[PDB]
DNA sequence: GTCCTATCGATCTTCGGAAGAGATTCAGAG
DNA sequence: CTCTGAATCTCTTCCCGCGCGCCGTAGGAC
């Protein structure tokens, strides 16, 4: 191929070819004008070496090669490798009619649609728009088609909103794990450039929306398309293939809603009253003349599907809160109130999805979930569950832990300053003595975090469980489990050195406090370490993975 | 205290204790201060071409009896500055000129010379420059040289445990490593046999060496081995004893004699025993021939009569042996210490392994396992081994590897010869046996002790030596076979390797890289960049834990947080703030030299290996003013344990806090509370933020910004002191006070200020004026503020009032959701400058031509083409519009038509044409604009200097003989004689008129030459006769999909551009502007984000109370009233300011930057507490809590529970959806195989890689495999029946044989292998 | 190097050998319609066809394609390319 | 200058990869 | 005298997408 200018781009094969014809001429020559045996014998033996080269160069004693030691690739090298034919252009190859763009969280989707913008969707499906334009008449062929698809004429999104109605689009994060980072979605046309994912499904793809990128292709054929919606959709993949675990469990805000709403308190306004039904609370709720969390009695009505299989309705008076009878308007019409009588959490929440998936079906069960994220995400944002220095609690009694602990290594240090101890002895007795520390200052911080709520039911002070913002994240199971409150509120704790060995002194701060400069430097060797160990093992994995899909 | 006026423009408030006893230096030092020492010339030539002459002149032919030698060398000046060069895009360089001495000697009479040319500094190459902001420019591309980090030369000891026969022992083994030369490395075998290698090659018997240094068996074994003797006096075979060498060990035999025996059989000797002996005086002591068997000779001993071997070096003695060669004559026997734990065989063990015998074996198998097949030959053999570690061509120690060696002897001196020495060979064998013996310590690799820093002054001058090599072996050649008469000393040498060397380096080296001048953060922290990587360094690759782990030598030098997370995490690091380069190469940090019991204000310099011997105090630990520790007892690091020591015991104290972290970390504040993971992500990002159009100041910073946007190079700075007296958004011109003015100069200094210029990231980098006409300054003050800089502090992004709740989930867990009002605000827009070139060339059928006149096109499109063919600058396009009127002969209708997607203005078009060709009618009026405004510069410069020295003349004339009416009689010029006494008055007018008519021929010349180069047909290198650059803007806004990043590791898309009405809103009606996750604080530990946003709040309290002060006539005492109280409030802070002295001038001034709040410094580790913060909270009317109630906007009802909401510090990341998002239905199709191309600036597909098949496979998916793979892909038949169809609204396929296999097939039939598909 | 059987010892080539290369160092008409090459001039490397033997002088004649047209052009012997 | 032939056909290609397994050479002895 | 051990050699393997930027035969003879 040439370049720019009267050049022609240099091609390793054809100089490989190349070599082994003047070399083979020359030899030709030779026999003709019989020239002595050491020489026909030295022209042979560079006939072979480039024979050699040509097939498999680097075989050789050293490749050839034509520019800054940059070695000729050969036939074998194009046959194997990684940039070889196999894995380069036969079993992964680029395809057309797909696309890429970054991602973002449309929360209004339902759970089988994705939203695209409309310079993709009209980029895409650029041959379905022609297939209308002359099948509407509206074009004369493609030569007027696709300029009037040029035009953006405001026909035409006419027929882009009727083209895409119900063909389904791929979408694909890579790397691509699991089957279950594939999926089909009905597209549906938005304003801006980037994709618009659903919360639900972020889970399954791992998609963080922090910045990542994902492609979409368009299955054209008939079968294509029903193949999509009857394998890929994503109402189709509601459980994990590698575990009756659903993929669907609730994201992190949602149930931090959840378990906000239906938490409930000592004493709240409304409390103590009588509601005749979940409506009516809600209502009250709206009027703000009731707490969300405030205890009432409510008149529940359940349905039970007998064992043959038809609902039998049973109505009680039932002892609970507002938030659960508000939430009890969206749980289907087959389950036992006790499962939203309970504060839910990520865990609590998660087998309640299941359960309703174990009786339902997946009809019901998938707009279920719609619904439970809805609650959560209006909810979740009604609480306004912020967070700030002020939620970060340290204990009181730390200052005394610390001052007898660090005591009682001096006591260790003593001995040793006797002769009263190995050298050894003397580690391995302070390190453990850290370690209970440690225990005491996130035990006490623990204690102290639940504690920190207090309050008056019509006499005498009751404590009850917190609504520190913190301690709700935790207890949710949103983020920030009791190894993270407890580096933000008890100490940091020990380190080890990249040899592994224990520090001796450990990081006795809290990031609420200041570190010191040797602390943050003791600190920057563990995580230097899980950084380069993600950053290795991320292949070992892939590389593990494909040795299992190539063997079995 | 004084403050300057930049500085005396907003003064902000600092939270600091500790008082910064060391200023920051200057940050670009390391690149600089390296070519610097490149450059200059030395009689120490040493450090620099010089020295790289030096090593290969003078150049002589042995056989030719004569040399040339190197006399001096004078750089000539660049041809064209950095501007003019980057814009045709030239590299910047200067040419070198070498004088040669060609010296021919005489043959039948001594070396006195028949003749000598000294040729007058011929031409030897063009070697680049670098630009004083720290950059090459080499292609108008601007490069950027990472100094590299490597294993200092030297010699290294290493072992390892189950890495090596996993059999519990661990295999030592020394390498010595020469700056220029062969490797040679020592092993022992895992049978304590001890071998030798060159360059890794075949294992090699270590005792052959010494017989290539002719040493014999009898030498070696003295040489290594200690002597243990037996006498035939008084009695058969006593033996001298050394009492010593028995301890520990059990007595396994019989010894007594003189009385008392010392010890018996089978018993250990202890000190006692020990002392018994020497009161014995065991000279002489009794033991069984068995014992006297076991021993080894050390000496051959030949029968004395016959002449004949009775025993030999080595030999193992034995009874019989003993007899016989005592009854020879040789009564006095010595044997070799050989005690097992203290004293093993393993250079016996060499001898019992070694096959060769003697010096000439010792050349035979060197020569026959260093090359094989080529036989050996005695002259020859020398030329091999002599070249091996002794030639200079092939050996040199450097100065630092000599010094690191001796270091490692323990040398008493290390100013030594790069060569090997036989003691210094015999030393290192020695120090490895000691080693084996396990009388030492291993040296770490991955010790900031061990590795050493090249820079670009080194790495271009060994380029440069090479080069140089190359044309050595050309001319000596030369000269051998040259007749050495009509020869000249041009004639000898040809520039080519040279530059083709230096040029390779500056071009496409690995460490050459291309700037990333995305702001003036990403510069400095890119000019400042440490490598491991390179040649002589390792592999992204092939490198483990071990290497990439932070090193507690680290501390002072190294940032442990800002390093490029991903494949080459701790392989790419960024130097300390304070470090610096050692005189060897190695990196030193500056430390406060701690006095007994006060620390004094002393910086001495400690290097990574001198840092283990003293003991050093922590930056943290509070001294009492009188320079003593408060602390009783003070934590300290010694030997990279930390921990307590008693005070006046302490040695040395760091200088700073901020000596540990690097510039990108250092501008984070509350760099504390964060873990070091958001630190990192962080540091990482700071440096990827796009210039904004609006950019002013962060409210909470860490002060480092002073210098940071100084040093950058980026903002105009005043050279001298002096008043402003014209701005106009170009050019500065500053009346330099006379105190700094050269008596004979102009005393007035221009700036030329850049306007919107393409960076290397497409990104706008005009500089915009600050200082007012009449505003006096001093030398160092920031003019002109750069992009992403503001009144002289750097401002990456704007602070933006945020909130920390979630709201129905638009802010999902990393999105963001940003009301309407910053985008109408323009507080994130940004311009693009793209540059869009139409080359044209002398194709081979005929001249290509720029014309309006282009073929099969209406005026429609020609509508922005001007009469000559090109767009109009300023007309607004977009995608799709031609924009040059190319045409290509024999005709083709090529034109340069706008890339799909992009829209904006065209700002700029600069046409190159190869001369010969005709230049079109736009290019003629280009280049006469250009000629103009040329002209029109250089009139003014004149001009202006005449009225200045004009006017200086006639203040002369004030004194001396003033006469008004003859003075403004006559024109001003005419003032050659005018009246004045003969004083020296005449002489100064006589000096200022020749210095006026200097200046009129300069500005002559100058003209002249200008007019030239504009007017040059520009150099349009291979085969091409036009070249036409487009430039343009395109000033992107913020839309969803945009990427935003704090600075705290806090990074999202924006998810929703929310209408104001949306948005929460206080008690007092404002709304917040971005809505954030507060589900992520706890989870991704970087509580920093809300003590900052706290913080920030407060920080613009301050300024909603200035304002009101402001908008509100209140009197100035009252303002600064409030103000000096918003400044002396905290804790003893080291920052103390009275505004007293501001004169209500300044006062004013001061609020009106203030108002939009008042700028606030948190150090990175002497930053401010929460207690602080909240008093700052409380200086304001704002909550202490820190928290507010919002309200939500749509429904009016109270959020239950308050929320945070202050003002964090955003930063648009230059990673805008835009440049990302693609689709593609049909376009092009590679070549060998039709698969669709690949790429954005390509219309290419995205790739379906191996994992997506498995995933489609893993459902039962089989037709949507098929189709993806044949139809849309490689069926080439199948794909347009396929279009046909979905035109047609089939829906059906045909899918037939993927072309590629196809492909294969034949190439595996090219082999010799016929692979067929088969029937049946 | 030399060429010989082992490179610690190159061998010689013969005794005829040297004879043979001693006796060596001291010891195509255009057809009409065959189509050939300049060999110099300004026609060299152009693709043109015999129209007509100039033989006896030396000389050659071959068509070419100038103007559009295969005007008869005519050149030297040393100016083939067969 | 263009247009041709050929590869350090008087060097020294980089030592800063682990490893995992076959293949190919060498011991202690039947 | 060469049979089963090891012991030392060579050959082969190392996640995946995206997006720039640049750089891309040489010497000497007619």
């Amino acid at each position: 191929v040439p370049l720019d200018g009267g050049r022609f781009a240099t091609s390793d094969l054809n100089d490989l070819y190349r070599r082994v014809i003047n070399r083979n001429n020359r030899l030709k020559r030779l026999l003709d004008l019989a020239a002595p045996d050491i020489i026909v014998r030295n022209e042979k033996r560079m006939l072979q070496e480039a024979v050699d080269a040509l097939l498999d160069n680097g075989r050789r004693g050293r490749a050839i090669t034509g520019s800054n030691k940059r070695p000729l690739k050969s036939l074998a090298d194009m046959i194997k490798g990684k940039q070889g034919r196999f894995r380069q252009n036969l079993l992964g190859k680029r395809v057309d009619y797909s696309g890429r763009s970054v991602i973002t969280v449309g929360p209004y989707l339902r759970l089988h649609q994705c939203g695209l913008p409309k310079k993709m969707a009209l980029e895409l499906f650029k041959p379905f728009i022609y297939g209308k334009l002359e099948l509407r008449g509206l074009a004369t062929t493609i030569k007027a088609a696709k300029k009037m698809v040029e035009r953006e004429e405001a026909v035409v999104w006419d027929i882009l909103d009727e083209v895409i109605r119900e063909h389904p689009v791929l979408l694909n994060r890579a790397p691509t794990l699991h089957r279950l980072g594939i999926q089909a979605f009905e597209p549906v046309l938005i304003e801006g450039k980037a994709i618009q994912l659903h919360p639900l499904v972020c889970a399954a793809y791992n998609a963080d929306f922090d910045g990542d990128q994902m492609a979409v292709h368009v299955p054209l054929t008939l079968e294509a398309q029903l193949e999509a919606r009857a394998l890929m959709m994503s109402t189709n993949n509601i459980l994990s293939p590698a575990n009756g675990e659903p993929i669907i469990v609730p994201s992190q805000d949602v149930v931090l809603g959840l378990y906000y709403m239906t938490r409930d308190c000592v004493n709240a306004k409304g409390e103590g009253m009588v509601l005749t039904g979940p409506k009516e609370a809600e209502r009250l709720y709206r009027s703000g003349l009731a707490s969300l969390h405030a205890r009432v009695k409510v008149r529940i009505t359940e349905y039970e599907k007998d064992a043959n299989g038809e609902l039998v309705a049973k109505t009680s008076l039932k002892d609970t809160t507002v938030g659960r009878a508000i939430l009890w308007m969206i749980v289907p019409k087959g389950l036992p109130y006790s499962i939203v009588n309970q504060a839910l959490g990520k865990k609590a929440i998660s087998k309640m999805l299941n359960t309703c998936y174990r009786i339902l079906g997946l009809k019901p069960t998938v707009i279920f979930a719609d619904q439970i994220m809805y609650t959560g995400f209006a909810y979740a944002a009604r609480s306004g569950a912020s967070v700030g220095i002020d939620d970060m609690v340290i204990p009181e009694k730390k200052h005394e832990i610390i001052s007898e602990a660090e005591a009682e290594v001096a006591e260790i240090q003593e001995q040793f300053q006797s002769g009263l101890v190995t050298a050894g002895e003397r580690y391995n007795k302070v390190i453990d003595i850290w370690a209970a520390a440690n225990d005491r200052v996130s035990k006490a911080m623990m204690d102290n975090l639940q504690t920190e709520t207090v309050i008056n039911r019509d006499g005498q002070e009751e404590k009850q469980v917190s609504f520190n913002s913190i301690y709700m994240m935790a207890d949710s199971g949103a983020r920030g489990s009791a190894a993270q409150i407890r580096q933000l509120a008890g100490m940091r704790g020990l380190m080890a050195k990249p040899d592994g060995s224990i520090i001796e002194t450990p990081i006795t701060a809290n990031f609420r406090e200041g570190l010191n400069v040797l602390q943050y430097f003791i600190s920057t060797h563990g995580a230097r370490k899980g950084l380069a160990d993600t950053a290795l093992k991320t292949a070992n994995s892939g590389y593990l993975t494909r040795r299992l899909v190539d063997v079995a | 205290m004084v403050y300057s006026y930049t500085e005396k423009k907003r003064i902000r408030k600092d939270f600091g204790k500790r008082p910064q006893v060391l200023d920051v230096p200057y940050l670009l030092s390391i690149q600089l201060d390296s070519f610097q020492k490149f450059i200059e010339q030395d009689p120490e030539g040493q450090y620099g071409l010089e020295a790289a002459f030096r090593s290969v002149f003078p150049i002589q032919s042995y056989s030719g009896n004569s040399e040339l030698q190197y006399v001096s060398y004078r750089l000539g000046e660049p041809v064209f500055d950095v501007q003019e060069c980057q814009i045709r895009g030239v590299t910047y360089s200067a040419p070198l000129r070498v004088k040669l001495r060609l010296v021919i000697y005489e043959r039948e009479a001594p070396e006195g010379t028949v003749k000598d040319i000294k040729e007058q500094e011929v031409y030897m190459g063009e070697i680049p420059l670098m630009t004083d902001n720290g950059t090459f420019v080499i292609n108008g591309t601007e490069r950027v040289i990472v100094s590299q980090l490597h294993r200092s030369p030297g010699v290294f000891f290493d072992s390892d445990k189950g890495k090596t026969h996993s059999s519990g022992k661990v295999l030592y083994n020394a390498r010595i490593i020469p700056y220029r030369g062969s490797w040679l490395d020592f092993e022992f075998d895992p049978k304590d046999n001890l071998f030798v290698r060159i360059d890794r090659r075949r294992k090699l018997p270590a005792t052959i060496i010494l017989r290539a240094l002719n040493y014999t068996t009898e030498q070696i074994l003295d040489l290594f081995f200690e002597k243990v003797i037996f006498e035939i006096r008084d009695n058969k075979l006593q033996m001298e004893l050394v009492p010593e060498r028995l301890r520990g060990e059990t007595a396994s035999f019989d010894i007594e004699a003189n009385g008392k025996v010392y010890v018996e059989k089978g018993r250990r000797i202890t000190a006692r025993h020990i002392r018994q002996l020497e009161k014995d005086d065991v000279k002489l002591i009794e033991v069984p021939v068995e014992y006297i068997a076991g021993k080894v000779v050390a000496k051959d001993y030949i029968d004395e009569s016959t002449g004949e071997l009775i025993c030999a070096a080595n030999m193992e003695l034995s009874l019989d042996l003993l007899a016989k060669l005592s009854q020879s004559g040789h009564k006095r026997i010595e044997t070799l210490f050989t005690n097992d734990l203290d004293h093993g065989p393993y250079i016996s063990e060499t001898l019992r392994v070694d096959p060769t015998n003697d010096r000439l074996s010792a050349l035979v198998e060197i020569y026959r396992m260093m090359r094989p097949g080529e036989p050996p030959t005695r002259e020859a053999a020398e030329s091999l081994f002599e070249n091996l570690f002794f030639s200079e061509d092939r050996y040199d120690l450097s100065a630092v590897g000599r010094m690191k060696f001796n270091r490692s002897l323990l040398r008493e001196e290390i100013e030594g010869s790069g060569i090997l020495s036989k003691d210094d060979i015999i030393d290192v064998m020695k120090k490895l046996i000691d080693i084996r013996n396990g009388k030492g310590e291993v040296d770490d690799i991955d010790h900031l002790g061990n590795r050493r820093i090249r820079s670009v002054g080194e790495m271009a001058e060994n380029q440069f030596r090479v080069g140089l090599v190359r044309v050595e072996r050309a001319v000596k050649e030369r000269l051998s076979l040259g007749d050495l008469d009509t020869l000249m000393p041009q004639d000898m040498i040809n520039a080519k390797p040279i530059s083709a060397a230096v040029k390779e380096f500056f071009g496409s080296s690995q460490l050459s890289q291309f700037m990333d001048q995305n702001n003036p953060l990403s510069e400095i922290t890119h000019k400042r960049r440490i490598s491991a990587l390179g040649p002589g360094g390792l592999t992204r690759e092939r490198a483990g834990f071990e290497v990439r782990d932070v090193h507690p030598t680290h501390y002072g030098r190294v940032c442990p947080i800002e390093t490029p997370e991903g494949p080459n995490i701790g392989l790419i690091n960024s130097l300390s703030v304070y470090a610096q380069t050692n005189e060897y190469g190695f990196l030193e940090t500056p430390y406060r030299k701690v006095t007994d019991g006060v620390v004094t204000d002393e910086i001495h310099y400690l290097s990574a290996i001198e840092e283990g011997n003293y003991v050093i105090a922590q930056a943290n630990s509070n001294l009492d003013e009188e320079g003593h520790f408060v602390e009783d007892l003070v934590t300290c690091r010694s030997k990279g344990e930390s921990s307590l020591f008693s005070r006046d015991q302490v040695d040395y104290m760091d200088v700073s806090t901020q000596q540990v972290v690097s510039v990108g970390a250092s501008l984070i504040p509350f760099l504390e509370h964060d873990d070091a993971n958001r630190a990192l992500m962080g540091a990482n990002m700071q440096r990827q933020a796009v210039p904004t159009l609006r950019a002013d100041k962060p409210l909470v910073g860490t002060g480092m910004e002073r210098a940071v946007a100084v040093d950058s190079g980026v903002t105009a700075v005043a050279k001298r002191g002096g008043v402003v007296q014209y701005v106009d958004a170009s050019r500065i011109v500053i009346k330099v006070n006379e105190d700094e003015m050269y008596p004979g100069e102009a005393g007035i200094d221009i700036y030329n200020l850049t306007k919107y210029t393409r960076s290397n990231q497409n990104t706008c980098i005009n500089q915009m004026p600050c200082v007012s006409l009449g505003e006096p300054v001093e030398r160092g003050d920031v003019l002109a503020d750069g992009p992403s800089t503001d009144l002289g502090e750097l401002a990456l992004g704007q602070n933006m009032r945020v909130a920390f709740m979630p709201w129905n989930g638009y802010n999902f867990e990393d999105s963001i959701l940003v009301s309407e009002r910053v985008v109408q605000e323009d507080r994130f827009t940004t311009i693009h400058i793209q540059e869009l070139a139409c080359v044209s060339r002398d194709t081979k059928l005929g001249p290509e031509e720029i014309t309006a006149d282009i073929p099969n096109v209406g005026e429609a499109a020609l509508s922005k083409l001007d009469e000559s063919g090109i767009v109009y600058i300023g007309a607004e396009v977009t995608g799709g519009d031609i924009l040059v009127g190319k045409v290509t002969p024999k005709v083709k209708d090529s034109s340069l038509r706008v890339p799909n997607g992009v829209s904006g203005t065209v700002i700029d078009v600069q046409v190159f044409t190869r001369d010969g060709v005709e230049k079109d009618k736009r290019a003629l009026e280009i280049e006469e604009m250009q000629l103009k405004q040329a002209k029109k510069d250089l009139s003014e410069e004149l001009q202006i200097l005449e009225a200045g020295l004009f006017s200086r003349i006639r203040a002369v004339l004030v004194a001396g003989g003033v006469e008004a009416e003859k003075l403004d009689k006559l024109p001003r010029d005419r003032w050659l004689e005018l009246g004045l006494t003969d004083e020296e008055k005449q002489n100064q007018l006589e000096q200022l008129a020749e210095q006026y008519d200097e200046l009129k021929h300069e500005f002559e010349k100058k003209l002249e030459a200008k007019r030239r180069k504009i007017t040059q047909g520009d150099d349009l290198a291979p085969g091409v006769l036009k070249i036409v650059k487009v430039y343009l803007a395109v000033k992107r806004r913020i839309q969803p999909g945009d990427k935003m990043a704090g600075r705290h590791g806090n990074k999202g898309v924006i998810s929703k551009i929310n209408p104001i009405e949306d948005m929460p809103y206080d008690e007092n009606g404002t709304p917040v502007d971005i809505v954030l996750n507060p589900l992520g604080v706890p989870s991704r530990m970087n509580i920093g984000q809300i003590l900052e946003t706290h913080l920030g709040m407060a920080a613009k309290g301050i300024g909603d109370k200035i304002n009101a002060m402001l908008k509100q006539q209140q009197e100035v005492a009252k303002l600064r009233e409030f103000i000096q109280r918003a400044y002396d409030l905290g804790a003893d802070v080291r920052q103390k300011v009275d505004l007293s002295t501001f004169s209500d001038e300044e006062v004013m001034r001061l609020a009106e930057n203030l108002r939009k709040g008042m700028p606030i410094a948190t150090p990175v580790f002497d930053g401010a507490k929460e207690a602080e913060i909240k008093e700052l909270l409380k200086l304001g009317d704002l909550p202490t809590s820190g928290q507010i109630r919002l309200y939500d906007g749509r429904t009016g009802e109270q959020f239950e529970r308050p929320v945070t909401v202050g003002y964090m510090y955003m930063l648009k990341l230059n990673h805008l959806v835009d440049d990302k998002m693609h689709a593609r239905s049909t376009g092009s199709y590679s070549l060998v195989t039709q698969q669709p191309l690949g790429g954005k600036a390509q219309f290419g597909g995205q790739r379906f890689g191996e994992m997506e098949v498995w995933a489609l496979e893993a459902y039962g998916a089989a037709y949507t495999l098929q189709e993806m793979l044949t139809v849309k892909s490689d069926d080439v038949n199948g794909r347009t029946k396929m279009y046909k169809n979905i035109v047609d609204g089939n829906h059906q396929m045909e899918p037939g044989m993927p072309e590629s296999f196809n492909v294969l097939l034949k190439e595996i039939r090219s082999l010799g292998i016929n692979i067929e598909l088969e029937d049946e | 190097g030399f060429i010989g059987g082992t490179s610690d010892r190159p061998a010689p080539i013969s005794d005829k050998e040297v004879d043979a290369i001693m006796n060596r160092l001291q010891q195509t008409l255009f057809e009409p319609g065959e189509m050939v090459r300049v060999n110099d001039g300004p026609f060299a490397d152009f693709n043109g066809v015999v129209e007509e033997v100039d033989y006896e002088k030396s000389r050659l004649k071959v068509s070419v394609s100038i103007f559009g047209r295969a005007t008869p052009v005519e050149l030297d012997f040393s100016q083939v390319e067969k």
